RNA sequence: CACCCACUAAUAGGGAACGUGAGCUGGGUUUAGACCGUCGUGAGACAGGUUAGUUUUACCCUACUGAUGAUGUGUUGUUGC
RNA sequence: CCCACUGUCCCUACCUACUAUCCAGCGAAACCACAGCCAAGGGAACGGGCUUGGCGGAAUCAGCGGGGAAAGAAGACCCUG
RNA sequence: CGGCGGGUGUUGACGCGAUGUGAUUUCUGCCCAGUGCUCUGAAUGUCAAAGUGAAGAAAUUCAAUGAAGCGCGGGUAAACG
RNA sequence: CUACGCCGCGACGAGUAGGAGGGCCGCUGCGGUGAGCCUUGAAGCCUAGGGCGCGGGCCCGGGUGGAGCCGCCGCAGGUGCAGAUCUUGGUGGUAGUAGCAAAUAUUCAAACGAGAACUUUGAAGGCCGAAGUGGAGAAGGGUUCCAUGUGAACAGCAGUUGA
RNA sequence: AGCCCGGCUCGCUGGCGUGGAGCCGGGCGUGGAAUGCGAGUGCCUAGUGGGCCACUUUUGGUAAGCAGAACUGGCGCUGCG
RNA sequence: ACUAAUCGAACCAUCUAGUAGCUGGUUCCCUCCGAAGUUUCCCUCAGGAUAGCUGGCGCUCUCGCAGACCCGAGCCACGCA
RNA sequence: CCGACCCGUCUUGAAACACGGACCAAGGAGUCUAACACGUGCGCGAGUCGGGGGCUCGCACGAAAGCCGCCGUGGCGCAAUGAAGGUGAAGGCCGGCGCGCUCGCCGGCCGAGGUGGGAUCCCGAGGCCUCUCCAGUCCGCCGAGGGCGCACCACCGGCCCGUCUCGCCCGCCGCGCCGGGGAGGUGGAGCACGAGCGCACGUGUUAGGACCCGAAAGAUGGUGAACUAUGCCUGGGCAGGGCG
RNA sequence: CAGUAACGGCGAGUGAACAGGGAAGAGCCCAGCGCCGAAUCCCCGCCCCGCGGCGGGGCGCGGGACAUGUGGCGUACGGAAGACCCGCUCCCCGGCGCCGCUCGUGGGGGGCCCAAGUCCUUCUGAUCGAGGCCCAGCCCGUGGACGGUGUGAGGCCGGUAGCGGCCCCCGGCGCGCCGGGCCCGGGUCUUCCCGGAGUCGGGUUGCUUGGGAAUGCAGCCCAAAGCGGGUGGUAAACUCCAUCUAAGGCUAAAUACCGGCACGAGACCGAUAGUCAACAAGUACCGUAAGGGAAAGUUGAAAAGAACUUUGAAGAGAGAGUUCAAGAGGGCGUGAAACCGUUAAGAGGUAAACGGGUGGGGUCCGCGCAGUCCGCCCGGAGGAUUCAACCCGGCGGCGGGUCCGGCCGUGUCGGCGGCCCGGCGGAUCUUUCCCGCGCGGGGGACCGUCCCCCGACCGGCGACCGGCCGCCGCCGGGCGCAUUUCC
């Protein structure tokens, strides 16, 4: 029974919810637990980033995050066939690859493959057997500088390249903004029908004269 | 604190506070909102108008990100910037006006409400209302437009 | 209620939770069974008719009926008002 | 309805057995706001209590069925949902 | 619930199954308008899905044909009445 | 002059349903604090003991008891009962009352025994009266069968007897 | 927030510097009846939504401790003489 | 009628703490304020919503706070009933 | 001696011949979650909030506390309006010009308009002082009028969105069934120099067992023909007379 | 995201997904097309090495499966084969001996151990209580959790702390060896090969979903294609584009857990509470059965559980005895109310009971019973340091142009002072000194807070402190020994 001014409220309490409580008292043991498991993971890959392989660079897909950057799946084969490396051998050296992805522009093509260089310079890589260096690594720079890793590898930071101030041409005061955007939107409505009108007076233009 | 509640007051009295004559029952008048339009019509009319019926074309599958377009002001519009940056425009000897571009601090639509600086900029958007072009325009400024 | 028979001095009228069911009876109404007439398509209904249909408890308080006793005259008894 | 028959009745009495009664032993239950003498008044329009009057004498026994609008069942009749 | 499942049926019209009335005797009148039941499809009215044809660029729209049933025509009351 | 304190003046004080404030009213547990209390006696309970407060209630004396308890500042409730034909448990009046009244019936002597209407033996009078109150089985019971011993409880009186 | 002087605006109105409205300055306090009282405004909100009675007015009814209205007061919610 | 003292739909467990506008109950003190049984709508008439009546929280102002004991030195508040 | 009917409850009305209560002890009924709304307290404040994750000897307390900042993703707020395509909140004064045509192009300033109230504040003529004066020195109080006017209220303007009516202009790499602008009414949960966010507490409403106790019922799955009802199988039993 | 899009007698109500941020993160294998002398697999006999989960190897003119298709290469991310060139890159399997010793400090399981008062004096039935324990304080403390012990215990005991010790067993990580398997990878060019059918899809029906001209599922009917097919949230035709590749298969982690095994904890309950069950509880008992289902904790430190005398047939008593206590005596801690017995006191014919007012009686309380005190002064009778005032020493309060420092706050100066020899930031400008195409990351300059600094001015000693003085006050020690002062 309503009483006097007063939201109209729908609580989603008519099936028998008391069966199906979700109680967060074991949210600190999980906590507990998560980090033990990771603690023991990052001693179980001694010298092997904590987190694990590298993650490509990766817009984000909607027009409401596509001028943010994050961190993908794994490399494009593309990515691998242009910096070199077998797409067999990556998951080995601890990149991270995903063979549905494709490259629809050459500029994250471009990024992805120097992000893959630029790691593939910072890798240490160890020999299968220790006392028998064959074509991996030298022991001077693999003795003290190898390191866990912690952390993502190589984050992914969002960069805005900055434009100094400059004086204003006048080409950019003579510009119409409001109507040009105007301008656009009523040539997008109306490009079809324009062309099939102009298709039709086209037909009536041929036969015309006769 | 069940010590600082009503029912520690109403000890003693044997209605508890809900009257002796029309009690305290279970759903006199119905559950939830029950009868909304026959015995609780008067409140809903009242203090609920539009409540029933349909208004509008329904339109299946709303991707709310598809119309994410963030606005701004032309009254904040100086604060997406660092003061030095203000400073050194206003200062400047020569007629060097700052970019301010509104996309990489999260808005797309430049708002006309307010009134500017009369100092030169150039503002980076996606979208511009009219009023706000001619604000713009009016100090010198320049409006571009980005994708 | 009524009506008649007969006697009679007269066969007056009424109340008491329309006196009186832990006093009775259960003939009637007014459960369930059943038949008839009318009504209803039917289930069924009928201040319409007919028949069969469990009438429980007092040892409590008072009231009443009896039965002892109690108060006071020192005890006790007789005769008495 | 008739004959016969008889305590159904006039109109009640007497007798017999088992109780009831008293005693020894044994020993419940129902019910219980408090309780329990009336008339009238007023009152939720029929009081055990209140007002006014009548009055009021321990403790009990055997009966009793006038009252406790007695007990037994959150009326089964009527209405409402 | 289901199986070519099962009861009557180890049966076959002097048998199974479904009804009404209620021995014997004597009778069982009239009504087929209504509601049922049932016979006939006779050109046959209406009539779903599927199918057929046409318009359309297609969804679709329209049209033609017309199974039971209902109407139309008989019969039936020891069918309800 | 604990300023959340103290002091002054004036007016006023009904109250169901209901609302609000204050509670140095009360119960339980937690964080603080009282160099708190306690086997030289805690909680609890009893009390014709002394008081305080308008009241909720509180302090102290005496007795019992035998190991824990309280005050203040905050915190948190499964926090206050006369009712609900309330739930559980206990106890009254009724009340030494109703009652121990279906199927004819018991009596005498003796024994054992602390104790006899009821046990046992003998005598007498009766009943079932062969469709039995007799003699045996099925179902069901499950040791009730038999012997000895006991007299706590049961056998609605008793018992020396008994399933 | 009244009265009186000027002046300005209008696209309304119009013989007219007309009318009407609005606006801008100025001067007028004897505060333009009595009596009493300090006012204004906002949010949230419980309970209630069976009423009854009396003077007077009054409708139906033979009437009613009947049924239904107006006004005030009371009972409900209220003790006291 | 009978179907284990249960039959106009047995018994057991669960859904189930089923729903109830209806009945019953609803636990400490003092202080302050303090009602309504009326309007409108409702398959509404034993109920709600709604306005009204109530309480709480305030907030905006109004007369001043007069002389350290002394002692005023035409005109005496916004506004309200 | 005076007064004094039994409480609780429903009720217009209870001491009622209205219901519950024989007595005593213990238990016993507005709770928790979620979502709102308003008020109050606190922190920060056009911001606010880490609640999920992560980092810190992993753990007496500690399942706490602390920190993250390129963990602020995100939530709420900061912008509304329309069904939608979409659009989307600043004017005043002094000017020179068209023709200052109810308006088109710029300047300069100011920075959300005005009216009536409006706590507070400011100026303030004139007064109050002593043993007295002609003479002015420093500050205090009262003070008629006047001024700036907070919040808030009423009003009149103004701006944004939707929708009508009227009418005239402007823009261009697309010269268009293109885009834009004006004036006057009207519809909005708008603007008009922010007030929100988080947490706690109280009250009210609602969904949940929902203050406690209460149906007649409904559904699902099982157990019963040891009683009765009926059919079948296999056993057992029923003196003595009368009629004829 | 979001109580949103949407569903809904569009009523009550219902109600996802994408994107974003995180936890975790791992990918693959067939069929098919093919190529390779079936290359493949199971079983059984013999031998060797083993046992510990029954395998490795060798042999069989030893059987069987299998061409109605085993195995290798190969899978949509393309693949295969030839050539050319480049690079030898080193795998997994189970033991032999040992180190790191497995590791947040043992890897796990089990076992046995590891500090310090029963000191003195006292309380008590018993004490773990109370007081003390000179050295800065009884002793240990990496151990002051807990439990037991006749109370209340860090030191009596078990434990507790400890990258403490010792012993036994078990498991996975590197090296040299052992037995054998183990077979070419990448880039370029050329030539070939490429896909899952009663399935998709369509109609219809029923259910389901937020899915709305139909989200998903299923029955029936129809029934495919290969520049094909599916999806692109409004039915349909034409057209472009995007995206994936169905009708075959496997896969750890993050995730769930009211049952089980073993643990830890709690602002929870405390014997009518908490599970139904603190106890011989799913027991006793009930119902034919399904099934229903309780009540019930406590002597005492220790049985020391009442010897023995006596009455009674005994139950039960009176004595006695144990105990700190039986006024703890085998359902025995405490022992309320209701109700009952007795004793004492009082009263009684309007049922009791109640409010107000007194009176009488009674049990008690008042250390009641010759009634308070204490500041000054006066008088008397006695004492005693010492009273005042001065001296020495100490300490406090107040004031001082800051007398002197230490300073403090606001600014103010040149910044010698910091990107080497001070920081933190900036949506501020840059190599026109430095490594990525004329295309970055560095390094610089600047700005703003600044970091302590060198000094000075400004107001002050402030409630930020000291030294000096001057005053005041107090105390201790002298003198002061009497008309003072005090008792
Ligand atoms: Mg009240
Ligand atoms: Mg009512
Ligand atoms: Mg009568
Ligand atoms: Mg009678
Ligand atoms: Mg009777
Ligand atoms: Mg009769
Ligand atoms: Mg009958
Ligand atoms: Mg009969
Ligand atoms: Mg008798
Ligand atoms: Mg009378
Ligand atoms: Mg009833
Ligand atoms: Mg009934
Ligand atoms: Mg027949
Ligand atoms: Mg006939
Ligand atoms: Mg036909
Ligand atoms: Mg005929
Ligand atoms: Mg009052
Ligand atoms: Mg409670
Ligand atoms: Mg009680
Ligand atoms: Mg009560
Ligand atoms: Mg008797
Ligand atoms: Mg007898
Ligand atoms: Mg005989
Ligand atoms: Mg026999
Ligand atoms: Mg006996
Ligand atoms: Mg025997
Ligand atoms: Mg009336
Ligand atoms: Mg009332
Ligand atoms: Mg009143
Ligand atoms: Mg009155
Ligand atoms: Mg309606
Ligand atoms: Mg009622
Ligand atoms: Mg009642
Ligand atoms: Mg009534
Ligand atoms: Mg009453
Ligand atoms: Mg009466
Ligand atoms: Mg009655
Ligand atoms: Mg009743
Ligand atoms: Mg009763
Ligand atoms: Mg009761
Ligand atoms: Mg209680
Ligand atoms: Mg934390
Ligand atoms: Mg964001
Ligand atoms: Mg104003
Ligand atoms: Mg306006
Ligand atoms: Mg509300
Ligand atoms: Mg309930
Ligand atoms: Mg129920
Ligand atoms: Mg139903
Ligand atoms: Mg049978
Ligand atoms: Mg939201
Ligand atoms: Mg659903
Ligand atoms: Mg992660
Ligand atoms: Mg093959
Ligand atoms: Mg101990
Ligand atoms: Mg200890
Ligand atoms: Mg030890
Ligand atoms: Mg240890
Ligand atoms: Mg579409
Ligand atoms: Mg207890
Ligand atoms: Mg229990
Ligand atoms: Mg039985
Ligand atoms: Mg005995
Ligand atoms: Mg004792
Ligand atoms: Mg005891």
């Amino acid at each position: 029974a309503p009483s006097r001014n007063g939201m109209v409220l729908k609580p989603h309490f008519h099936k028998d919810w008391q069966r199906r409580v979700a109680t967060w008292f074991n949210q600190p043991a999980r906590k507990i637990r998560r980090r033990k498991a990771r603690q023991a993971k990052a001693r179980r890959i001694a010298p092997r980033p904590a987190s694990g392989p590298i993650r490509p660079i990766v817009r984000c897909p909607t027009v409401r995050y596509h001028t943010k950057v994050r961190a993908g799946r794994g490399f494009s084969l593309e990515e691998l066939r242009v910096a070199g490396i077998h797409k067999k051998v990556a998951r080995t050296i601890g990149i991270s690859v995903d063979p549905r992805r494709r490259n629809k522009s050459t500029e994250s093509l471009q990024a992805n493959v120097q992000r893959l260089k630029e790691y593939r310079s910072k890798l240490i890589l160890f020999p299968r057997k220790p006392s028998a260096p064959k074509k991996g690594d030298s022991s001077a720079e693999e003795l003290k500088l190898a390191t866990q890793l912690t952390g993502p590898v190589m984050p992914v930071r969002n960069v805005y390249k900055k434009e100094k101030a400059r004086v204003i041409t006048e080409e950019e005061k003579n510009f119409k903004a409001f109507a040009s955007l105007r301008m656009a939107r009523a040539n997008a409505r109306l490009f079809g029908i324009r062309a099939k009108r102009a298709k039709e007076a086209a037909e009536q233009d041929v036969e015309k004269k006769k | 604190p069940s010590r600082l509640r009503k029912t520690r007051k109403l000890r003693g009295h044997v209605s508890h506070g809900h009257g002796r004559i029309g009690k305290h029952r279970k759903h006199p008048g119905g559950r939830g909102n029950a009868g909304g339009l026959h015995h609780h019509r008067i409140n809903f009319d009242k203090y609920h108008p539009g409540y029933f019926g349909k208004v509008g074309m329904k339109h299946y599958h709303l991707k709310r990100n598809q119309s994410f377009c963030p606005t701004v002001n032309l009254d904040k519009l100086w604060t997406l910037v660092s003061e030095q940056t203000r400073v050194n425009a206003a200062k400047n000897k020569t007629g060097a006006a700052p970019i301010i571009d509104v996309v990489r601090s999260g808005y797309y639509k430049v708002l006309g409400k307010g009134k500017l600086p009369k100092q030169p900029v150039i503002v980076k958007a996606k979208f511009f209302s009219r009023r706000a072009e001619e604000k713009i325009k009016s100090v010198g400024g320049a409006c571009v437009l980005v994708a």
